């Protein structure tokens, strides 16, 4: 199984700052990556699919970039409501694997 | 009618079915030097059937992480056939070219491949990376013969200039979904009527995958790229003994 | 006009309009270069031309 | 709009047959452009997709769990169920059932989530 | 001799002055000019040649620089998803800096005429799909969704045997020429925004890659012109040449 | 009778031009266009693989009004883009130091010493032009002093001066210019002096035959047709000048003819007459944004 490595495993930022979290696979999926947010004790929420498509209802401050090996999720202005754990999910060869998960807290 | 083509020259013929149009670099066909342009007085040599023909140099493998390759013209032919012999025996050479790059794949393969002619393609080294070394490229890198050379920094074309603007020179694309070959006719481009085929490289052929090759496991993994080329209106003058460099 | 034609644009299938005060032509002014244009030499250097309306590949 | 709300026993001691049942409300399970996946999350750890079921019965299992799981779909009652055989201590977790679009890394909407602990 | 009066501006050295100078070599004739292919008479001939537009100017690592020459198109959820967006003003920092048109605009202050961006689909032959490529004139913000973008100028591209489409960005300006747009008051000269959306999904059969790439190539139309030549703020070397 | 020797019987030497230049004094006008609901004729679809640029126009993509465009194309000609004097040389004649300390200097002629003019001229492979050179002499502070300078153009093969007393400064045949620093700048016009039909900023080859070893790699790219001699400057006197001097040399082209446009330099220049670049500091052509979907 191709395993995705995320960076960093934790963060600490302020409101109104840009938070960048990277997730890079060993091999190339080239768009088969999505980004999910999860508040403590709640189900994951689909932020991004195809590594670039903003899910309807997700604020435009969330942005997915890149393709192939490395992918990037950026929050242009971190918000108090954006304290959560973010995962990257790859779906290659019809087998889906989640990332390590980064706990973004203010 | 416009996708099927046949290029016949000398004793050679190339047939293609999934092809684009033919590009005549700068809108001019190769021709012989006129009496007003010429300066050398000895009568030129025009073999015209034994040198003006298609030669197949060698084949590269297009992998999913290829940087791209380049060849130097007329350096690729300085050791192949009667043209190579003429270019070694004569001091002065002149000719245009018809380059034909071939790359075929299934309808389930994808990838794009820019094929460009860059006149006076000077190669620049990395200057030791930090930009302090007054380094110069070795002889093998400037004139790689018929094997070409694998590009190290395709984005700057190994010369500090952007590949994105390389489409300003005579070029075509090999788009595996549309065509499987590219044909470019280049006239003789030089500030002189003749010149040496051993010291001066008139232009460089570049083959750079702009869109990476892709396919699913189970399809053919080996996608070759074959370069073929025909000298045209070849002229040689200044007969002497043979020299290779 | 008994000044020798020494300019770097003598011939050139062009017609300049230069001012000169010497017998050497290359010492003249720049003049007005001809406003001709051959864009297809680079934009459309195809052996077989095709119209805008037609499908390029057939 | 679509909603998922699964049910299943909260206590499953080892070597039992852990079984869930996810029902779909406000929509049809018989849709040709959606799979139905099961996601497992150990307490305090990350997520781990288990397997997806197609309304025609086709399955895609996790290679780590291709033999110890069974995902079934009942189109009559708009439901799908997961059943785990030979449960161990490394099986307790919170489980979710999600709607999936293949080849896009899509999982939306999700369920409320059901947490099961392996204990006697 | 002949009475004369010297006026203001004598002894000055204007670099753009076009006058006669003293020749250093009397009776000198240059080497005759032979015919050379590819002569250029006007710079506009270069502006009407398509060059790759770096719409995907996200990556900057020295190894991922070539990924700027194309942007991805993938299977989506069939909800009119947004694919890419860029500004349409060629003299501005951004994608257009990758084109010969952009570099030449760097040397001129004011420009005019219609632009043209050709997108080439470099995916599999079995891959089908439809896109909506929309130009939004100035004033209108970046469209939030396909419905808002559809209200401006736009074309609907269908992937097929012809693997390229042309979006003609027409000259829609209040002024006859445009100075290069920039952040600040000079944003008054903005051209608008080019967006790309999914008209339908990107559809492939089994065994074809789920992701393809589009290569954008920009150029100028025939009503294009530039004026007020200047020095480029495009490269700005930061050292001396040894 | 041989048929094939008669069939050709002629070297055409025509260079059949697929295209010709037409007069384009102004950008083309726009014609009125209306809606077209048709089949078979689709001007919007192209084939970028053919290698040609799109022939699509405004009239076929939108419904356009008639615009009578009277915008001149005169300023984008070569004689408008290159006939601008820019700094190409800077020579120093100080009183103390290790550079040109003996009141004279030699400067081999080359446009590739400064980034601006170099990048402007690199746009083309070949150029043929007549130069106009202007010399602006002053002190490092820009002060104008009463000093007499001699500028001598020494073509290749002529004796270069080794001292300000050198007999080479007699200029029996070499062009020379005597200027007081209080006079206006010294301006001369130079013809096209290359042995070839045009200067070439890119010469993919070696000037000499033989084996090409690493110790001679610096000969790669050296075009003797571009080496037009040296410019030697001295303070006219048998005694050291009492003023520290700097001479800035500007050049504007005229009667310009260019061939083979090239991709424009997008990396910092490192050395003269080679495309060398820093491999560890390669940079994108333009600015970079955060995401392709956001501005
Ligand atoms: C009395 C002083 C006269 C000054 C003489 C200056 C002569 C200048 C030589 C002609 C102009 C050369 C233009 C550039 C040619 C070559 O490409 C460069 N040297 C190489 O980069």
């Amino acid at each position: 199984d191709i395993q995705m490595t995320q960076s960093p495993s934790s963060l600490s930022a302020s409101v109104g700052d840009r938070v960048t979290i990277t997730c890079r696979a060993s091999q190339g999926i080239r768009n088969d990556l999505g980004w999910y947010q999860q508040k403590p004790g709640k189900a994951p929420k689909l932020l991004i699919y195809a590594a670039s498509s903003l899910q309807s209802g997700v604020p435009s401050r969330f942005s997915g970039s890149g393709s192939g090996t490395d992918f990037t999720l950026t929050i242009s202005s971190l918000q108090p409501e954006d304290f959560a754990t973010y995962y990257c999910l790859q779906d290659y060869n019809y087998l889906l694997t989640f990332g390590g998960g980064t706990k973004v807290e203010i | 009618s416009d996708r099927v083509a046949q290029l016949t020259i000398g004793n050679s013929t190339i047939t293609t079915q999934e092809a684009a149009n033919i590009i005549v670099g700068y809108g001019e066909w190769p021709s012989y030097c006129s009496d007003d342009d010429a300066t050398a007085v000895d009568k030129p040599t025009r073999p015209d059937v034994s040198v003006n023909r298609f030669y197949t140099l060698d084949t590269k493998l297009w992998e999913k992480s290829s940087k791209g390759w380049y060849w130097k013209f007329p350096d690729v032919l300085t050791e192949t056939g009667v043209f190579g012999q003429n270019a070694q025996f004569h001091y002065l050479y002149r000719s245009g070219f018809c380059i034909h790059v071939q790359c075929n794949a299934s309808k389930f393969h994808q990838g794009a491949l820019l094929v460009a002619i860059l006149p006076e393609y000077v190669i620049g080294t990395v200057a030791g990376g930090t930009g302090t070394e007054d380094s110069h490229p070795p002889y093998i890198q400037t004139q790689p013969g018929a094997d070409g050379f694998e590009l190290q920094h395709p984005y700057v074309l190994d010369a500090g200039i952007p590949i994105s603007q390389l489409t300003v020179c005579p070029h075509q694309w090999i788009n595996l979904r549309t065509n499987n070959c590219a044909t470019i006719i280049v006239p003789y481009m030089n500030t002189l009527p003749f010149d040496s085929a051993l010291n001066h490289c008139n232009f460089g052929l570049l083959v750079v995958p702009i869109s990476p090759l892709d396919f699913d496991q189970g399809a053919t993994p080996v996608i070759p790229i074959t370069i073929t080329l025909a000298p045209m209106c070849s002229e040689f003058a200044g007969l002497r003994q043979a020299v290779t460099q | 006009s008994h000044e020798n034609s020494n300019s770097a644009t003598e011939g050139s299938t062009i017609n300049y309009t230069t001012i000169n005060y010497y017998k050497d032509s290359y010492a003249a002014t720049a003049g007005k270069q001809s406003l001709k244009q051959d864009p297809d030499k680079f934009a459309n250097p195809v052996k077989d031309i095709f119209t805008e309306m037609a499908a390029p590949l057939k | 709009q679509l909603q998922l709300q699964e049910s299943g026993p909260g206590l499953v001691k080892p070597s039992e047959t852990l079984s869930l049942t996810c029902t779909v409300s406000g929509g049809s399970i018989s849709s040709s452009s959606y799979y139905w996946g099961w996601i497992r999350q150990p307490p305090g750890k990350g997520l781990e997709w288990i397997g997806s079921i197609y309304y025609s019965g086709s399955t895609y299992y996790n290679p780590s769990l291709k033999s110890r799981v069974t995902i079934s779909v009942d189109t009559s009652k708009n439901q799908f169920s997961l059943k785990l055989s030979s449960v161990t201590a490394a099986d307790t977790a919170v489980y979710y059932c999600a709607r999936e679009i293949t080849m896009i890394a899509w999982f939306d909407p999700w369920g409320q989530g059901t947490l099961v602990t392996v204990s006697s | 001799g002949f009475p004369t009066e010297l006026k203001p501006g004598t002894n000055q050295f204007l670099t753009t002055d076009d006058g006669v100078s003293a020749p250093i070599l009397p009776n000198f004739h240059p080497t005759p000019c032979i015919h050379i292919p590819g002569e250029v008479r006007n710079l506009l001939e270069l502006c009407q040649v398509e060059t790759i537009l770096e719409v995907n100017n996200v990556p900057t690592n020295a190894t991922s620089l070539m990924e700027r020459l194309r942007f991805p198109v993938s299977a989506q959820a069939g909800k009119g998803e947004l694919c890419a967006v860029f500004r349409a003003d060629p003299g501005r920092d951004g994608p257009w800096q990758s084109t010969m048109l952009g570099q030449l605009c760097g040397y001129y202050t004011q420009w005019s005429g219609s632009l043209e961006v050709t997108f080439m689909f470099t995916g599999s032959f079995m891959a089908t799909g439809k896109m909506l490529i929309a130009y939004t004139p100035p004033g209108g913000p970046l469209p939030k969704d396909r419905a808002t973008a559809m209200l401006g100028t736009h074309v609907i591209w269908d992937f097929g045997l012809q693997s390229s489409v042309t979006l003609v960005i027409p000259w829609i300006s209040n002024t006859h020429y445009r100075a290069h747009a920039r952040d600040g008051v000079f944003d008054y000269y903005t051209t608008g925004l080019v967006s790309i959306w999914y008209q339908t999904n990107y559809v492939v059969p089994i065994g074809a890659p789920n992701t393809a790439y589009i290569i954008a190539l920009a150029a100028a139309q025939k009503n294009f012109t530039m004026k007020l030549c200047k020095d480029t703020s495009h490269i700005l070397q930061t050292a001396s040449i040894q | 009778r041989v048929a094939d020797m008669i069939e050709s019987s002629i070297g055409n030497s025509v260079s059949r031009a697929l295209t010709q230049a037409l007069p384009a004094p102004t950008g083309q006008n726009t014609q009125v266009s209306s809606h077209r609901l048709d089949t078979g004729e689709v001007p919007a679809l192209q084939a970028a693989e053919i290698g040609a640029s799109s022939n699509t126009s405004d009239e076929s993509m939108i419904e356009t009004r008639c615009v009578l465009n009277s915008h001149s194309t005169a300023e984008t000609t070569l004689d408008s883009f290159f006939s601008r004097a820019g700094l190409v040389g800077e020579i120093d004649l100080p009183l103390e130091g290790t550079t040109n300390p003996n009141g004279y200097a030699n400067w081999d002629i080359d446009i590739t010493g400064y980034a601006q003019m170099r990048r402007k001229v690199e746009l083309f492979t070949y150029m043929r032009f007549d130069a106009e050179f202007t010399f602006v002499a002053c002190t490092p502070t820009g002060q104008v002093v009463p000093q007499l300078l001699q500028y001598m153009f020494v073509p290749p093969g002529a004796p270069k001066p080794e001292s300000r007393e050198s007999l080479a400064w007699q200029t029996a045949t070499n062009p020379s210019v005597f200027v007081k620093l209080t006079d206006p700048p010294a301006q001369v016009s130079v013809p096209f002096m290359s042995p070839a039909s045009a200067y070439q900023w890119f010469y993919d080859g070696y000037p000499t035959f033989g084996e090409h070893k690493q110790e001679k790699d610096l000969e790669y790219g050296a075009c003797p047709n571009n080496m037009m001699g040296t410019f030697s400057v001295r303070t006219v006197g048998s005694s050291k000048s009492k003023y520290a001097l700097v001479v800035r040399i500007y050049m504007r082209m005229k009667h310009v003819r260019a061939w083979i446009p090239r991709p424009m330099r997008n990396q910092n220049y490192l050395f003269k007459a080679n495309p060398n670049y820093a491999g560890d500091s390669i940079k994108p052509t333009g600015t970079s944004r955060n995401a392709i979907t956001t501005l």
